[PDB]
């Protein structure tokens, strides 16, 4: 699963590719728009929402 | 031009590679775009892009982006999909620009590497510049050549003819098949191959050439499957997976594709019941290291090998490029092609050397590392070029080696090779913070013993440890391998302490992975391994029932911290059996909360946590009862702990939630 | 439990039989969580290592009679003579009474 990850505040466009299953597992079943806890990202993303 | 030299290419049933190296835009795109309508082996041709799905089919023409990056598997697997007279286009950065290139510009597909930032990877270019220009086999197409002669092509151009391509399968199929003699007639046929020989088509022709009533009815089975569909359409073939396939006793003629990959202890009561036909790939890319094959054979087997290619006429230079790039050849286990080689002899002698040795062509020169990587390899079950651009470019890469005699420039070969590779700051740092306790497991610096091996005829010496002390001779190293009792003993042995031992059964070998550290430093890899070990101790009672297999931990060998993985669970992403087994702390979890721990609550999927980990009850099951679309049941699960969690402390929970 | 001494007992000293006291955990599985001794490869709760490797395991019976080398029927004695030893260690003097009366 590709990222488009935006970031308001500044006007921030990037794209981060993520292949291993583990970690999108949280994306699964859950609704447009909701609360990410990009946490299961250990990696660059060391808490963020 | 190149148009003309296309035809001469089907026709030989050859496929040649061309080099496309210059600016992104200019040489790579423009050209791409140019080639893509003027080369028409067909019209044009369906000229696949590829920047493992794609086997079953092939095609015409093909273009790899290694600009930015370049996975050598990839390139590896798109040659063997290209028919006859097919072009396989490598974009690649500025020539003399290109073994430095990869820095800020980086390879990309430097996931061999895993910095932070992809780096260099000069050693690579190296042997890739060295194979490329050794002779006139690949056009190089560079910028800044207004004219680039083509050697070959229309007119007189170099080249020169091959026959036009267009019976060892005949001469196998029934014929060296036919089993019947004084030895018994049912036995076990070993086929085995490099990719495109034709092992799947040849297995097929025996599936209906035995008829049912008539020659008799077959069987087919595979590891995690493997492209079936070749053998199946060259065919009764039916396929029912090996375990699965454990059931009943029908068939007169067993076919299994691609054996080695799966258990020796599945296997071996398979052979048994019947008849069977043994196909394996070997000197490819995820093909079979040829040192583990014999391991494996040695286990019986009539065995026979097919040389030639369906798909292309032998010789292509595609191909051979492909093999020399990617060090496919096997030679030492047999033998070595020199005056020595074979058995080595002589004492053996414990050294370490560096990657530097990669760039040298003297002693300690390519060809000494070359020899690691072989022997390496070849003991594997499974080989990738992945280890090998690893080996080259990666840092962090240490090697020790085991040699025999040495002298003159030319001496015995390696006995055996240990490949360290750091790791910190895969498979040892990835893991030991995703499955681990601490969350900054992941920070510190290790050297995973990512490959040791010591050559068959020299084995059980003591050169496999004498290769470890030599590593720690002069936070922790670790080690990630299939759970024997031989094997943890061994590594025991050696100093290792057992740190996890995981849920699910390696595919290959059948046996959990179990992961161990011997700590270095003090500071704190002792500390992350005790505490680890700890761990693993409170959680013995969970594993072993959960594995089914439930086999006891020994391990090598004869709470506040359960709260925070419980909240990374509800909180995070952590998966379920990481918390969960039979008691992790997730079945700690379900003791102790009043909650549905039953039929909703406790630790698991299903009820939602407790029907899948006090229960056991199927992941369909539950979905079903509780009514979610499946995926769901994870999140539900979560909820689960998340309710839990607050039940027995508001205040506590919240904190972990927010960090 | 004191009860479950009493039913622990009955394995060890008399005829009850393993799955009664066993389970995954009655009884003779939380004996096993306690017992320090051979619960593994051969302490625990059931027939295998002996106790273990079948409680905790899950092994065959015939696949432990081959490793403890015993004729069959041979092993719910040692599984029953491997409780013994627990509760002995455990406690010499309840057991004592126990096996008694």
């Amino acid at each position: 699963m590709k990222f488009n990850i935006s970031y308001p505040l500044t006007g921030a466009q990037k794209c981060i590719e993520i292949d291993d299953d583990k970690k999108c597992n949280i994306f699964m079943d859950k609704k447009m728009g909701q609360e990410v806890e990009g946490d299961t990202l250990g990696d660059e993303f060391k808490g963020y929402v | 031009r190149i148009p003309t030299l296309i035809r001469n290419g089907l026709q030989t049933k050859k496929r040649s590679f061309f080099v496309v190296v210059g600016d992104h835009a200019k040489e790579a795109i423009v050209h791409l775009y140019y080639i893509m309508s003027s080369m028409d082996v067909r019209q044009n041709k369906s000229v696949l892009w590829a920047y493992d799905k794609i086997l079953g089919n092939t095609y015409g023409m093909c273009i790899l982006q290694d600009f930015e990056a370049i996975t050598p598997n990839i390139l590896a697997r798109t040659i063997e999909t290209v028919e006859g007279g097919g072009l396989v286009v490598l974009l690649l950065k500025g020539m003399t620009s290109l073994k430095q290139l990869y820095t800020m510009t980086m390879d990309v597909h430097a996931r061999y590497r895993t910095e932070a930032h992809d780096d260099v990877i000069a050693r690579f270019n190296e042997r890739f510049l060295l194979s490329l220009g050794s002779c006139e086999s690949c056009l190089v197409i560079d910028d800044e050549l207004n004219v680039l002669p083509i050697s070959g092509g229309k007119g007189v151009k170099p080249l020169p003819p091959p026959d036009e391509d267009e019976v060892d399968q005949a001469k196998a199929l029934l014929t060296f098949v036919d089993a019947i003699a004084e030895k018994t007639l049912r036995n076990t046929v070993t086929l085995t191959a490099a990719r495109g020989r034709g092992k799947s088509a040849a297995m097929g022709v025996a599936i209906a050439a035995a008829v049912a009533y008539g020659y008799s009815n077959i069987f087919i089975t595979s590891p995690s499957p493997e492209n079936l569909k070749t053998l199946f359409e060259f065919v009764t073939i039916q396929y029912i997976r090996p375990q699965d396939a454990h059931v009943l006793g029908q068939a007169e003629l067993v076919v299994i594709d691609e054996a080695a990959a799966i258990p020796l202890p599945l296997v071996k009561k398979l052979m048994g019941p019947y008849l069977v036909f043994m196909a394996s790939t070997i000197s490819g890319y995820e093909g079979t290291g040829r040192s583990l094959s014999l391991k494996l054979i040695k286990q019986l087997l009539k065995e026979i090998t097919l040389s030639e290619p369906i798909r292309y006429a032998q010789g292509d230079n595609v191909e051979k490029w492909l093999n020399t790039l990617l060090c496919l050849d096997a030679t030492l286990p047999r033998s070595k092609i020199s005056t020595t080689g074979c058995p080595d002899p002589s004492q053996c002698e414990l050294l370490h050397v560096n990657r530097d040795t990669l760039f040298s062509f003297h002693p300690v020169s390519e060809k000494f590392l070359q020899q690691m990587v072989a022997l390496y390899v070849a003991s594997h079950y499974k080989n990738s070029p992945n280890d090998l651009q690893l080996m080259s470019d990666a840092p962090a890469h240490e090697l020790f080696v085991l040699t025999g005699p040495i002298q003159e420039g030319r001496l015995p070969e390696p006995l055996c090779v240990i490949q360290v590779s750091l790791e910190g700051k895969d498979l040892i740092p990835w893991l030991v913070s995703q499955q681990f306790q601490d969350d900054e497991f992941a920070s510190l610096s290790g050297a995973r013993i990512v490959r040791i091996a010591t050559n068959p005829d020299y084995m059980s010496m003591g050169y496999g440890s004498k290769a470890l002390q030599l590593l720690v001779d002069y936070d922790y190293v670790g080690v990630s391998y299939g759970l024997t009792q031989q094997l943890h003993k061994f590594w025991k042995r050696a100093q290792f302490v057992p740190v996890y031992l995981r849920q699910t059964a390696n595919d290959l070998t059948g046996e959990h992975t179990c992961v161990m550290i011997r700590p270095l430093q003090d500071g704190n890899d002792p500390s992350w391994l005790g505490a680890f070990a700890a761990d693993f101790h409170k959680r013995f009672l969970s594993l072993l029932s959960y594995k089914f297999r439930e086999f006891p931990s020994i391990l090598a060998l004869t709470t506040p911290f359960d709260h925070k993985r419980l909240e990374s669970y509800a909180n995070g992403l952590l998966d379920y059996h990481v918390v969960l087994d039979l008691m992790p702390t997730i079945a700690q979890l379900y003791f102790t909360g009043r909650l549905r721990e039953a039929v909703k609550l406790s630790g698991l999927q299903q009820a939602i946590l407790l029907a899948l980990g006090l229960q056991r009850k199927d992941i369909d099951t539950l979905a079903t009862e509780l009514n979610l679309p499946g995926s769901q049941v994870l999140a539900i699960f979560m909820k689960i702990m998340r309710k839990v969690t607050q039940h027995f402390g508001a205040l506590v929970s919240g904190a972990i939630a927010a960090e």
